[PDB]
């Protein structure tokens, strides 16, 4: 439901780049470019933040005390 | 041995004794639904 | 570190090795097989899940030397490459 | 230890929170009422009991 | 745990193997998961080779990929894009042993494949019973593992 | 004259039954085996004293 | 042996390895991999959490955030490790994001050395207040402890006779992606310091036009980190980890 | 009623008499396990410290079973239960652990936990032939599955994708010699459905062997004297080396695959890599006159 921290690989931090990649995403770019830029170059950090979908913010809305 | 209890969809807090409890429900809201609230005793809990 | 002898003979030595995984076993066996006098060198894990921390290492020389001496020497050897690789790299950024 | 359908996973990947789940089961507990106006009672039980 | 493909490749994890007894491949990625060459080719399953190649490419590329039946990416083309990404067609990469350190003689092959975890987990599957209640009717022990 | 799988099991199962509740061991023993181990040892000795009544 | 540094960056070295075998160059990566100890949360005492995560998904999250390791002070090429804990405590109030670097650590050079990981989104109430006790630990024992990633391939050269058509693209090719290559009278040499894959119209070629020799004795080494430590410290931590442990075993032998 | 009582699958004579639930038993999912003998079952602690071995204390176990009565039911290896030679079983507690350990003499019976070697039996459903279960040894590892090893899988019919599988374990002295004796493992290689080998290797195993002995095949001292430790062979001198390149001894897949077999072992035939009839039919012919063909006449023409 929310972006892991590291990759399942290697360990390599990946939450901070996350949210600026989603944002660039809806701007209209290339995915692709995105990663490039922000250091994501193997596949297997790639395949951790293309591949995942946030959810956190419908489980929120569900209060359970 | 009464208690406090959260409120399912207000989420205000709820008193009642559920000993001697006629009808339990959050007067509030009207809601029959209550949630009891995490104790603030600190728990342990190891990372992975 | 912890070694335990198993069976020893006239020029063979057989023991586990706890606390240790592939990484120092494998360094240790492929300095012994550097080392022209041990005739046989090599090691195992018997199970990567009851016994992954204890290797079993077998050392058989050519009677010249002690097969615990080759393996002062072999661990000696370990010791010097990996000073030399440490220095060249202090080295290298300095 | 892949063999016969089996699969081998990687320690590091599990412990990053890899195919992690969460499993949640759910109890129910209710103070039925009997005939006479005997009733279930929620409270820690005596040790005497 | 069982963990299944989407193609019908099921099975229990044999070995929880650290990082460092893992290969890796000449790019620095080190597999996640390891399944037996066996299976592939008895069970006739080239989809989960063409799920694997597609995932390779769209993680390379950002560019999700698509598996609709009949009306989906082709196979050649997925194999065009890898080779212009820089590696292999077939998805065969060099891979390093984890133990011994030496490159292996094959070329191993490794993709991104969809693995979903079922619900057949081994915590719940468990059951011992050494002795404990008996059945009223028959004096036999009881049934199923709630009880 | 050659022992059955079957004989030899059954010799084997009436030895340790004896030993589990008396029978002292006719041979050492390694401080720490089971009776059933102790069983096998003395068959493997040849040492063993009950006999297999056969018909004929 | 001789080292030569390629690429450096705030987070990563590539360089090449020259004069050691095949597993001394294992074990210098298994070293870095597992035996570099960093500063990790090993244990949580919750307060409050009313997030939408569990206690165990936070716990968790917050083991994977990098903490910075004063090597300095703590000898990290010790076979035992010091018995430090580092408290980083949090009190924060939803609407909001939880962030790494709102942690608030007992100690100065033990702190979050990325502080813009979120943990968790806190909605209108919602409140997460815990200690988060760290200290040193290997990653041969958990994958929260590893300093980065670290990997090594063998140093080959690549040697493409003028005689196979169309060798001007594998040259262009090369060198697009970044490798040293040198140009002859009779064939063209390809040092592949990064993974180099020919395609399909050259694999006839691999066996007698294009050909592949791998240099006796060097690699090429890749070590990321991920704040936790200095890049250029790690491999010697490695090294020094590899002396006790050797200096270790000539000390049980001795007692043998 | 009492028809349908007595009658059908569930009824008393089906359900309740010819086959009904035992106790000493556990069930749980199988992975492999290479590293184990085909005697030897993978049994989980916490499957081991629940099901109990009822060993009566004599001359020679004393100590042992004192220290499994010393160690409890929470501590491996411990026992759960005491049974005094008047017939009263007591529970351990951490209260009489050592007062019961103290009051331990010859006669009484300790229910210590699972320990290596002891015997089990291993069944898989459904047992379709009398080799679905077979009598194993207990070896106990930290984990929650059954740990099974791969040769004896083709006689229970079960790979590892989510398969469950029974463990029983006798109670009595006469059933665990039994066990021991009759149906163990290593005495169950040939099926007499067929009169033929079932535990045998498989998949991995097969192509492995191939790539072993196949032509062409050659291995380096360090990979020898590897694969002879993990095989754990008590080869103590590596063989002569078949031949040299770049300076560096090469042993073939032959010679390492030979040091299996017994040294007085000859028998020759045909695979099913047969596709050039006419070499076959030269060593056989080779083979046919001399009885004793030269090791260098039959490497000319392997
Ligand atoms: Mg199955
Ligand atoms: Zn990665
Ligand atoms: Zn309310």
């Amino acid at each position: 439901m929310i972006v892991p921290v590291r990759c399942f690989t290697c360990g390599k931090v990946l939450a901070d780049k996350y949210y600026e990649f989603k944002k660039r995403v809806e701007a209209g770019e290339d995915p692709g470019k995105v990663l490039d830029d922000l250091g994501v170059e193997r596949y297997c950090c790639r395949r951790t933040l293309l591949s995942h979908v946030e959810l956190i913010d419908q489980v929120m809305v569900y209060k359970v005390y | 041995a009464t208690a406090v209890y959260r409120c399912a969809k207000c989420g205000k807090e709820v008193e009642l004794d559920l000993a001697t409890a006629r009808e339990v429900r959050c007067p509030y809201c009207g809601s029959k639904i209550l949630y009891k609230p995490r104790p603030r005793v600190a728990r342990r809990v190891k990372a992975i | 570190m912890r070694i335990e002898v198993i069976r020893r003979e006239e020029n063979l030595l057989e023991f586990y090795l706890e606390g240790e995984d592939h990484t120092f076993a494998n360094l240790l066996t492929e300095t012994l097989h550097e080392n022209e006098h041990v005739t046989f060198a090599g090691y195992t894990i018997e199970h990567p899940i009851t016994m992954a921390r204890k290797p079993r290492f077998k050392v058989v020389t050519d009677g010249k030397i002690t097969p615990e001496k080759a393996l002062e020497e072999a661990a000696q050897k370990i010791f010097d490459r990996a000073r030399e690789v440490l220095e060249a790299w202090k080295a290298a950024i300095e | 230890y892949n063999m016969e359908d089996a699969v081998i996973i990687n320690k590091a990947s599990i412990e990053r929170g890899l195919a992690r789940s969460t499993f949640f089961r759910t109890y129910e507990a209710e103070e039925k009422r009997y005939l006479g106006g005997q009733k279930d009672n929620f409270e820690v039980p005596s040790p005497n009991i | 745990d069982k963990f299944a493909s989407r193609h019908g490749q099921k099975g229990v994890i044999g070995l929880i193997v650290p990082q460092e007894d893992m290969p890796w491949t000449e790019s620095g990625i080190v597999p996640d998961l390891i399944v037996n060459p066996h299976g592939i080719p008895s069970r006739m399953t080239v989809g989960q080779l063409i799920e694997a190649i597609g995932g390779k490419v769209a993680s390379l590329t950002g560019r999700r990929v698509d598996g609709t039946a009949f009306i989906g990416e082709p196979e050649e083309k997925l194999r065009k894009e890898l080779e212009e990404l820089g590696f292999k067609h077939s998805g065969r990469e060099i891979m390093y042993d984890g133990i011994t350190g030496r490159r292996l003689e094959a070329d191993i092959f490794i993709g991104v494949i969809y693995y979903q975890r079922l619900h057949h987990m081994v915590a719940d599957k468990m059951h011992a019973r050494s002795r404990g209640p008996v059945q009223v009717l028959t004096k036999q022990p009881t049934e199923g593992r709630a009880r | 004259f050659r022992y059955t799988r079957f004989e030899k099991a059954r010799i084997i199962g009436a030895r340790a039954l004896q030993i589990a509740m008396g029978a002292p061991v006719l041979i050492d023993v390694p401080e720490g085996i089971t009776p059933l181990q102790a069983a096998l040892l003395e068959f493997e000795k040849g040492v063993i004293p009950i006999t297999v009544i056969r018909p004929s | 042996v001789e080292f030569k540094i390629l690429e450096k960056r705030p987070d990563s070295i590539k360089f090449i390895v020259s004069g050691v075998d095949v597993p001394f160059a294992n074990a210098l990566r298994r070293t870095i991999l597992s035996e570099v100890p960093t500063f990790a949360v090993d244990e949580v005492e919750f307060l409050e959490n009313d997030s939408a995560l569990f206690d165990e998904i936070i716990a968790h999250r917050l083991a994977m955030i990098p903490l910075t390791t004063p090597h300095e002070r703590f000898s990290l090429d010790a076979l035992e490790l010091d018995d430090y804990t580092v408290t980083l405590s949090l009190e924060a109030e939803g609407p909001g994001m939880v962030y790494s670097g709102d942690l608030k650590s007992s100690d100065g050079d033990v702190k979050p050395a990325n502080p813009n990981i979120p943990i968790v989104k806190l909605a209108e109430g919602q409140r997460l207040t815990f200690n988060a006790y760290a200290r040193l630990g290997r990653g041969k024992d958990h994958a929260k402890w590893q300093p980065g990633f670290v990997y090594y391939k063998y140093l080959t050269k690549i040697h493409v006779s003028k005689d196979v058509p169309d060798w001007e693209e594998l040259k262009e090719l090369a060198e697009r992606r970044g490798l040293p290559v040198e140009e002859s009278d009779e064939e063209i040499v390809i040092t592949t310091i990064k993974a180099f894959y020919l395609p399909r119209k050259f694999e006839e070629h691999m066996g007698k036009g294009i050909r592949e020799e791998i240099v006796p004795g060097s690699f090429v080494f890749t070590v990321e980190t991920n704040g936790e430590l200095p890049v250029e410290e790690i491999v010697s931590i490695a090294l020094k980890i590899l002396m006790r442990k050797s200096d270790r075993f000539i000390n049980e032998l001795h007692k043998l | 009623t009492l028809a349908q009582r007595l009658k059908g699958k569930e009824g008393r004579f089906r359900g309740n008499l010819s086959g009904k639930r035992v106790n000493f038993s556990a069930r749980t999912v199988i992975s492999p396990d290479p590293m184990i003998s085909i005697n030897e079952v993978g049994v989980p602690l916490a499957v081991a410290m629940e099901l109990t071995v009822p060993e009566k204390v004599t001359e020679f176990n004393y100590e042992k079973l004192k220290q499994r009565v010393l160690n409890g039911p929470e501590k491996y290896p411990g026992a759960n239960y005491v049974i005094d030679p008047e017939g009263r079983r007591i529970r351990l507690m951490e209260s009489n652990r050592e007062l019961i350990a103290e009051k331990l003499d010859i006669g009484w019976t300790v229910e210590r936990h699972l320990e290596d070697g002891d015997v089990v039996l291993f069944n898989r459903q459904p047992s379709l032939h009398r080799m679905s279960i077979m009598a194993h040894r207990v070896r106990v590892m930290p984990y929650r599955t059954f740990r099974l090893n791969l040769p004896v899988c083709p006689p229970y019919n079960a790979d590892f994708d989510g398969d469950e599988m029974n463990l029983h374990v006798p109670q009595t002295e006469e059933a665990q010699a039994e066990a021991k004796i009759l149906m163990e493992v290593q005495n169950h290689i040939i099926s007499p459905r067929y009169g033929g080998p079932l535990i045998a290797g498989i998949q991995d195993h097969i192509s492995g062997g191939y790539l072993l002995t196949r032509e062409g095949a050659y291995f380096t001292r360090y990979e020898v004297e590897q694969m002879l430790m993990f095989a754990g062979m008590d080869v103590n001198e590596l063989p002569e080396p078949d031949k040299y390149e770049n300076g560096e001894p090469l042993w073939s897949g032959k010679t390492i695959f030979s040091l299996l077999l017994p040294d007085d072992l000859t028998i020759w035939y045909r695979n099913k890599l047969c596709d050039e009839p006419e070499r076959c039919e030269a060593l056989e012919k080779l083979i046919e006159e001399k009885l004793i063909p030269d090791p260098e006449e039959v490497r000319k023409l392997a």
